[PDB]
DNA sequence: GATATTTGATCAGGAAACGGCTAGGCTAGATTC
DNA sequence: GAATCTAGCCTAGCCGTTTCCTGATCAAATATC
């Protein structure tokens, strides 16, 4: 009897029969208020909701100003969803005052995330949480009342904070990170009384029981660390590292039975060896990514190619087993009638959410390819990322926009699309084009420079915040700020150079010069803060100028190459003889730490069983690779 | 041994160790009848990037025989692989017309790559010049 | 036959590719009071 | 029933190595009919 009102025989469907007869009750108010079919589809899990956003919505709207229609179906269609909305009418009052101070969003997560429960328990301790001997953030105490079982993690703080920040000794914030997720009382019950045993008789850290309780299914793992460790060292031969990285996952229980259960099998009659065993087993979903690969691997190795690298490939990431089980299907589709190689598509599938990808891939390619000139290889360039959906659908919803109205090449636009989060960076630059072309006074082609990489977004949003304060505080140029601002973590390197540099240019006698250098590569704030805390002592205990300094830090990777040549200079100084200026010269261009490690290890037979002084192996390890170079064409070929 | 730059006699001096960075000396006759050298290092910032050669060695002294309008000059390098093949076809182009240059390799070159030399070379310039970049 | 057209060669240095790790959200089934 | 505890599957954002691409001039040099 739904069809009269608008709904779809799918939509009548999915609403349980006991419950129809409600929705037919409260259609005309709900419409009334601007709610969607949808929405209303939605908001049906719990019945009694549909009695109370009716009935009282005005309410809503005067407590919370801000809120739209998503966040109050979304807070409502929960396990306790009215108690959740009747609760915040009667307590926003008071929780928007201090101690706390909290907003509209904060409030919606926690009632969401937490319950009725959650937000009594919130309202009820505001003056305890807050004040000694505890001195918690707001935004700490949010992140802990935000999940599912809260009114738990909160007093299990309250009563165990002290006692494992004095008698066993961690830092604060290891405490809150361990109770943020899921199940976080137990966690921490488990924790206090396994931390001695793991860590006198196992001979474990308690850094590595802090990250391998802090996951979402603890109190398993780490009873499972506990009795599995010795038996899966010595009767099979793993180092400790590699079972604590099994088990420092989600499902880790499941992954070390597992493990133990299969490796074996696996390395005996598929012919696979123990490490690829191990990074398949090292990610979430680890024990289904091993049993569809102990089912397919004859299969998809037989039939449609596919070495046994690919296959390990796939299997890797989140969610291996429904991108093998995807690709086993959509394989000869493919390859047979779009016409891609079966490289492009295991290219594909190897990343977070393959199987989306393939299937959006599969369902777009003749309308991008037919109705706004694009080739495969651009296609398939987009759909190689994490969240390629979300991409594919972006662009083809704003190409047009963005080719008409802001004179933007498809090339560009193709540009932006790839990378991790390119639908942001899309919608950003569409946005923020023409504040920043009018105002700040940067060309189109600086923006598209600037949006081309990873996190864009919050590039953009960076620099539109802090071009003036650098460029008029400091003597720094625009030019300059984009240079900065153009790689990968350009926020980070942003913000750092704001903090930094005065310190650096007064204390250090750095010019303003170097520290760009320094701060416009991959890892830019690394090197800033590593060559801040290093320059003195690289400078006092051996003979090293700044200059070589900075041209050591100024190349990707500069803070592992500073570190390894603050350890490796004076043995290889000493038992080697080497001059110090060799060794900058060798850990100046580019790598730095596998061409050091290299030459240390292969100088001796290098130079005794062969014949070349230390002079020519250090000639070819400066200049290029290195590491590829010495390793062979030298010492595999002679 | 020796070599002859007008009435004096110039033999191979020292040069640092081949670190993977190639330097030289250059000697020429300044216009008082006398000698003078210079030191060049590869690398570094040119004028001219769209050409291979003038960032080496044995092409930076040759620019430096056109910018002071110099005849005859002479130059060593500490490279044991010699001139690659780049040189050889564009050191002419960059050097003035009439202008003579030989370039030494050390003593034991052995080229290993396609086009390298390792003996002494007489480098004649010919009218064209360098096309901008 | 004479012939046309592909064949490499850096003593450089910026992009562009290809791996890998952290942090956070949402959904569905299982277990305890 | 109410309230809490586990297992998998998706998106953004950040940090380290390694391989490819330019302009330019001159011999030999497969293809070549
Ligand atoms: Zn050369």
């Amino acid at each position: 009897d739904l069809r009269t009102l608008g709904y779809s025989q799918q939509q009548q469907e999915k609403i349980k029969p006991k419950v129809r007869s409600t929705v037919a009750q409260h259609h005309e108010a709900l419409v009334g208020h601007g709610f969607t079919h949808a929405h209303i589809v939605a908001l049906s899990q719990h019945p009694a909701a549909l009695g109370t956003v009716a009935v009282k919505y005005q309410d809503m709207i005067a407590a919370l100003p801000e809120a739209t229609h998503e966040a109050i179906v979304g807070v409502g269609k929960q396990w306790s969803g009215a108690r959740a909305l009747e609760a915040l009418l009667t307590v926003a009052g008071e929780l928007r005052g201090p101690p706390l101070q909290l907003d509209t969003g904060q409030l919606l997560k926690i009632a969401k995330r937490g319950g009725v429960t959650a937000v009594e328990a919130v309202h009820a301790w505001r003056n305890a949480l807050t004040g000694a001997p505890l001195n918690l953030t707001p935004e700490q105490v949010v992140a802990i009342a935000s999940h599912d079982g809260g009114k738990q993690a909160l007093e299990t703080v309250q009563r165990l904070l002290p006692v494992l920040c004095q008698a066993h000794g961690l830092t604060p914030e290891q405490v809150v990170a361990i109770a943020s997720n899921g199940g976080g009382k137990q966690a921490l019950e488990t924790v206090q009384r396994l931390l001695p045993v793991l860590c006198q008789a196992h001979g474990l850290t308690p850094e590595q029981v802090v990250a391998i309780a802090s996951n979402i299914g603890g109190k398993q793992a780490l009873e499972t660390v506990q009795r599995l460790l010795p038996v899966l060292c010595q009767a099979h031969g793993l180092t400790p590292e590699q079972v604590v990285a099994i088990a420092s996952n989600n499902g880790g229980k499941q992954a070390l039975e597992t493990v133990q259960r299969l490796l074996p099998v696996l390395c005996q009659a598929h012919g696979l060896t123990p490490e690829q065993v191990v990074a398949i087993a090292s990610h979430d979903g680890g024990k289904q990514a091993l049993e569809t690969v102990q089912r397919l691997l004859p299969v998809l190795c037989q039939a449609h190619g596919l070495t046994p690298e690919q296959v390990v490939a796939i299997a890797s990431h989140d969610g291996g087993k429904q991108a093998l089980e995807t690709v086993q299907r959509l394989l000869p589709v493919l390859c047979q009638a779009h016409g891609l190689t079966p490289e492009q598509v295991v290219a594909i599938a190897s990343n977070g959410g393959g199987k989306q990808a393939l299937e959006t891939v599969q369902r777009l390619l003749p309308v991008l390819c037919q109705a706004h000139g694009l080739t495969p290889e651009q296609v398939v360039a987009i759909a190689s990322n994490i969240g390629g959906k979300q991409a594919l659908e972006t662009v083809q919803r704003l190409l047009p926009v963005l080719c008409q109205a802001h004179g933007l090449t498809p090339e560009q636009v193709v540009a932006i699309a790839s990378n991790n989060g390119g639908k942001q960076a899309l919608e950003t630059v569409q946005r923020l084009l023409p504040v920043l072309c009018q105002a700040h006074g940067l060309t189109p082609e600086q923006v598209v420079a600037i949006a081309s990489h990873d996190g864009g977004k919050q590039a953009l949003e960076t620099v539109q915040r802090l071009l003036p304060v650098l460029c008029q505080a400091h003597g720094l140029t625009p030019e300059q700020v984009v240079a900065i601002a153009s790689h990968d973590g350009g926020k980070q390197a942003l913000e750092t150079v704001q903090r930094l540099l005065p310190v650096l240019c007064q204390a250090h006698g750095l010019t303003p010069e170097q520290v760009v250098a320094i701060a416009s590569n991959n890892g830019g704030k690394q090197a800033l803060e590593t060559v801040q805390r290093l320059l003195p002592v690289l400078c006092q205990a051996h003979g090293l100028t700044p200059e070589q300094v900075v041209a050591i830090a100024s190349n990707g990777g500069g803070k592992q190459a500073l570190e390894t040549v603050q350890r490796l200079l004076p043995v290889l100084c000493q038992a080697h003889g080497l001059t110090p200026e060799q060794v900058v010269a060798i850990a100046s261009n580019g790598g730095g730490k596998q061409a050091l490690e290299t030459v240390q290890r292969l100088l001796p037979v290098l130079c005794q069983a062969h014949g070349l002084t230390p002079e020519q192996v250090v000639a070819i390890a400066s200049n290029g690779g290195g590491k590829q170079a010495l390793e062979s064409i030298v010492a595999q070929l002679s | 041994g020796s070599y002859a730059l007008g009435p004096y006699q110039i033999s191979a001096p020292q040069l640092p160790a081949y670190n993977g960075q190639t330097v030289g000396t250059f000697y020429y006759v300044n216009d008082a009848g006398g000698l003078e050298g210079k030191v060049f290092i590869s690398g570094g910032p040119t004028p001219y990037p769209n050409y291979v050669s003038a960032g080496h060695v044995e092409s930076q002294s040759a620019l430096f025989m056109r910018d002071n309008g110099i005849s005859e000059g002479l130059v060593f390098h500490n490279n044991p692989k010699g001139t690659c093949g780049f040189c050889v076809n564009m050191i002419e182009t960059l050097l003035p017309e009439n202008a003579k240059m030989t370039v030494v390799p050390p003593e034991g070159v052995i080229p290993v790559k396609r086009g390298a030399t390792g003996e002494t070379k007489v480098f004649i310039g010919n009218s064209n010049g360098p096309k901008s970049p």
